[PDB]
């Protein structure tokens, strides 16, 4: 099998998910609605999707909300029909802004029919290798039901790798003031029970869509652009025949030397265009150097100034290996790499393209810098916790501030592990 | 879905809301009265239910005066629906504790009985907006019972509050003091939130910048309806960020016990049309924060804020309107570092009668100055004569005074530790 099931929860998770499944679909030459295929299949479409006996191939995800809006739309109205509908769930209040809903308060219900339907869906696949699932970190049932998911999955489904792609809160564009609380609530579950997490932060994809796409005000729906195929390429590999990695399992042995320092920044390149100039910069080496340049990097931290603990290129399309691997020359050297890691720069490339690109490429960067980040949240959360704003909105479902306390040491130790590799 | 039961009580109840309703009807292009579906638009349902060519009205009218609310029988007609207008055997005079006394049960229990049918012909309840007056008998006499109530059988829903407080002119009866102290304790201890306006800052506003010789009541409620239809339009009519109900209760409220809010919105403009509305982002930042147009008569221009949000009706840069928002953020400041105190959103759905309009919600810490009005009343009514003596006989007893000044003092006290800590 080597079949992957995705999850998507919360609003930003599920329509970040929606534009995922409509690209996929283009990449395999399968249609939009209906899920059909256009004659000549392209790729191995059996790693996300479910062949029914009627040809039509059933997208393997999950769309979960406490909110019954995000749920309806996608699974009614912007893909209709395309998702198995036993596999819409929803809530029906919405969480407001409060991981104890989420995890503790209505969802800890709701978790009995989530953990069924996933049941049903694994039991479909001929083999499965894991779950990837995709939601905001500072939100309600984003962080909520994502974290109570996933703590759900690892006692259920012990053996299968459980990735999540991540949405962190930049202060930028928030729906919430307590979004910090939420986002150590959530790390800290995360450190406790993924295998691999990919981070996004807003803060960044806001400045790349502000000044590499050029586009004025950005909105969710930009920002989303950015992501989606971002995240196709991360998955590329596991839907083209190719090499480095090539399974899950590879993945966690790739990218994550520590049990516990498994948090990835990533890169994406090219950001589709400008509509104008070119669809894309030829030239192997502008591809290549893009990957490790802060335009392209998805966390908004300067990977020069740090040390990298492991990297992973995947390529795409049309470059040749041995241009790709001059590139690499002017960039080891350019950055520093653990000590304690003998593992330099793992590249290969899958023979396939985004549609409308001669050449695109990704990267998976596991680096200090990612402290940085936790870092910022955490001075919020410490202001806030000290004084005791917004509590209230969460011991009221049963959260005290023991908890609380639990969830910042425990993310305090990451980033603390994290600075200890700079040396 | 996320649906919302309103809430009417008294007569300001009524006056208010029924200038709301209008409003909110022309907004969602359903005809008023006629409630039919003229190129309807936004998320109606959350305050209409649909049974199909027409639009109803999510409310609940309740007036312990004697009879009906004719008010609404000839003013709006088939607006409402008369199954949920509910009165009793007879009326209620200015005193809190009437609403409260003389088998006032009968219409709890009565309006009790169309909120349970408001509530259960929908999905999923996303909140109550109870709109009252805080002055009389039936606003707050019967109007903080209902507050109690809701709360002891919907404990999750979150009950956001419009609330009136009177002149501090004593033209009104005096004993208001008895009664805006009983009513602020159970706002206190019952409400999410609430919107504090003193019918003050309306007078205020219409004689200096509305133009009106003598402003009447009839006025004022036009101030208000503004108010509470672009407070609520964050909720219709979907914009940049995604809030609801009980998400802004979130959001501006960081500590039980102080959610009061101020209120201010611009252009503010009357039925008489008498200019032409255009404004620059930048002005128009500039004069809703500003003291000339706070419905709380406060002032929140020398103290501090602790939480609060900023929504654009209408089409505005955003290069401007970030521009002006950092004016802003240089006049005035916020408390405790909440790092993620102040937020702004943007909505393209233009109010009508204005080219581009703006609300402003606050927690402010000057917001106290409407409480320490109210203790006043109550200190020198009690260094005068300290025996609650309009209560002699049906009314409250000291004890209850007691816990309602209480838990008052708590509220101004905890407001102005927070600011100077910061
Ligand atoms: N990149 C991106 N970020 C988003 C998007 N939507 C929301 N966010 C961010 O995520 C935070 C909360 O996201 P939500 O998806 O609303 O979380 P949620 O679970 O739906 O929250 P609830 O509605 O209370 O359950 C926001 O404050 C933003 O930081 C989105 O579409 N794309
Ligand atoms: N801003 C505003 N104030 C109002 C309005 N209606 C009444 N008031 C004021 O509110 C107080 C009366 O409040 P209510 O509780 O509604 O009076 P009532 O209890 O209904 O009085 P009765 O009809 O005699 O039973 C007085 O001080 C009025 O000045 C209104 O629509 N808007």
């Amino acid at each position: 099998g080597r079949e992957v099931i995705m999850l998507h929860v919360g609003q930003a998770g599920i329509q970040v998910g929606a534009m995922y499944w409509k690209q996929i679909c283009a990449e395999h030459n399968l249609d939009h609605n209906g899920a059909p295929i256009g004659g000549d299949i392209k790729g191995d479409p059996d790693c996300f999707f479910m062949k029914a006996s009627g040809g039509k191939y059933v997208p393997r995800a999950l769309l979960i909300d406490l909110e019954p809006k995000v749920v309806r739309q996608v699974g009614n109205e912007q893909l209709p029909s395309f998702f198995d509908p036993k596999n819409l769930i929803h809530g029906l209040y919405g969480g407001a802004n409060s991981f104890a809903k989420g995890y503790l308060g209505e969802g800890r219900d709701m978790i009995d029919n989530i953990m069924e339907q996933l049941k049903k869906e694994v039991a479909k696949c001929e083999s499965l290798q894991g779950f990837i699932m995709t939601h905001a970190v500072g939100g309600g049932s984003g962080g909520g039901l994502g974290c109570l998911i996933m703590e759900k999955i690892k006692e259920e489904y012990p053996k299968k790798i459980l990735w999540s792609y991540s949405i962190l809160p930049s202060p930028l564009l928030s729906d919430a003031v307590v979004e910090p609380y939420n986002a150590i609530l959530s790390l800290d579950k995360m450190i406790q029970y993924t295998d691999e997490t990919v981070v996004i932060d807003n803060h960044a994809l806001f400045q790349i869509v502000t000044k590499n796409m050029g586009i004025d005000d950005p909105i969710y729906d930009d920002l989303n652009h950015v992501i989606s195929q971002a995240l196709s390429d991360i998955t590329a590999s596991l839907r083209f025949k190719g090499s480095l990695n090539t399974d899950m399992k590879e993945f966690l042995v790739n990218l994550v030397p520590y049990p516990r320092s498994h948090f990835l920044m990533a890169s994406f390149a090219p950001m589709a265009t400008a509509e104008d100039r070119q669809y894309a910069k030829l030239t192997t080496s502008n591809l290549a150097n893009a990957l490790f340049e802060e335009n392209y990097m998805m966390a908004a931290v300067d990977v020069t100034k740090g040390t990298f603990l492991a990297c992973s290129l995947l390529f795409r399309g049309e470059n040749t290996a041995q241009d790709i691997t001059n590139a690499l020359l002017d960039i080891k050297g350019r950055i520093k790499f653990s000590s304690f890691i003998p593992t330099g720069i793992k590249y290969g490339m899958t023979g396939t393209a985004p549609e409308g690109l001669e050449r695109s490429g990704s990267a998976l960067i596991n680096h200090t810098g990612v402290a940085e980040i936790f870092n910022r949240i955490l001075a919020q959360f410490n202001l806030m916790f000290d004084k005791g704003a917004f509590l209230n909105w969460y011991e009221i479902e049963g959260m005290s501030k023991d908890d609380f306390a639990g969830a910042r040491d425990n993310v305090q130790k990451l980033s603390d592990e994290y600075k200890r590799d700079e040396e | 879905a996320g649906e919302i039961v309103c809430i009417q009580v008294g007569q300001a109840g009524n006056q208010i809301a029924g200038a709301f309703w209008q409003k909110i009807c022309a907004e969602h292009g359903i005809d008023p009265v006629n409630g039919k579906a003229i190129d309807v638009v936004g998320d109606t349902d959350i305050f209409f239910n649909t049974i199909g060519d027409k639009y109803i009205p999510r409310a609940v009218v309740v007036d312990l005066e004697p009879a009906v609310v004719e008010n609404i029988r000839e003013k709006f007609g088939t607006l409402f629906d008369p199954k949920s207008i509910v009165s009793g055997a007879d009326g209620a005079g200015n005193n809190f504790a009437i609403g409260f006394n003389e088998h006032g049960a009968e219409t709890l229990e009565k309006v009790m009985q169309v909120v349970e049918q408001r509530v259960s012909e929908t999905e999923s309840i996303g909140g109550f907006i109870l709109t009252h007056s805080c002055g009389g008998g039936t606003g707050s006499g019967f109007g903080s019972k209902i507050l109690k109530t809701i709360r002891e059988r919907y404990p999750k829903v979150p009950i956001f509050t419009f609330s009136i407080f009177p002149s501090p002119k004593i033209s009104e009866t005096v004993v208001e003091p008895y009664n805006a102290i009983m009513t602020l304790s159970n706002l206190i201890k019952y409400a999410s939130c609430s919107i504090v306006l003193d019918n003050e800052a309306l007078f205020s506003i219409a004689e200096k910048k509305l133009e009106v010789e003598n402003p009447s009541l009839e006025d004022l409620n036009l101030i208000i309806a503004q108010v509470l239809t672009n407070v609520t339009a964050s909720l219709r009519f979907s914009g940049t960020l995604n809030l609801d109900l009980g998400k802004l209760v979130t959001n501006l409220v960081p500590f039980s016990n102080l959610h009061f809010l101020m209120a201010s919105t611009a252009p503010l403009v009357l039925a008489g049309k008498e200019s032409y509305e255009k404004m620059t982002a930048k002005e128009l930042s500039a004069q809703v924060f500003g003291d000339e147009y706070i419905c709380a008569a406060c002032k929140p221009t020398t103290g501090r804020y602790l939480a609060a949000s900023v929504l654009f009706r209408g089409a505005v840069k955003t290069s401007d309107v970030n521009e002006a928002m950092a004016t802003v953020k240089e006049q005035n400041s916020f408390v405790n570092w909440i790092p993620t105190g102040f937020k702004i959103s943007k909505s393209e759905t233009s109010p009508k009668d204005s080219a581009l309009g703006v609300i402003m919600l606050g927690n402010n810490s000057e917001i106290v100055s409407v409480f320490e009005r109210i203790g006043a009343n109550f200190d020198r009514l009690w260094s005068r004569k300290a025996f609650a003596h309009w209560f002699t006989d049906s009314g409250f007893e000291e004890k209850d005074l007691d816990d309602a000044r209480a838990l008052v003092q708590k509220v101004i006290d905890d407001y102005r530790k927070l600011t100077e800590d910061a």
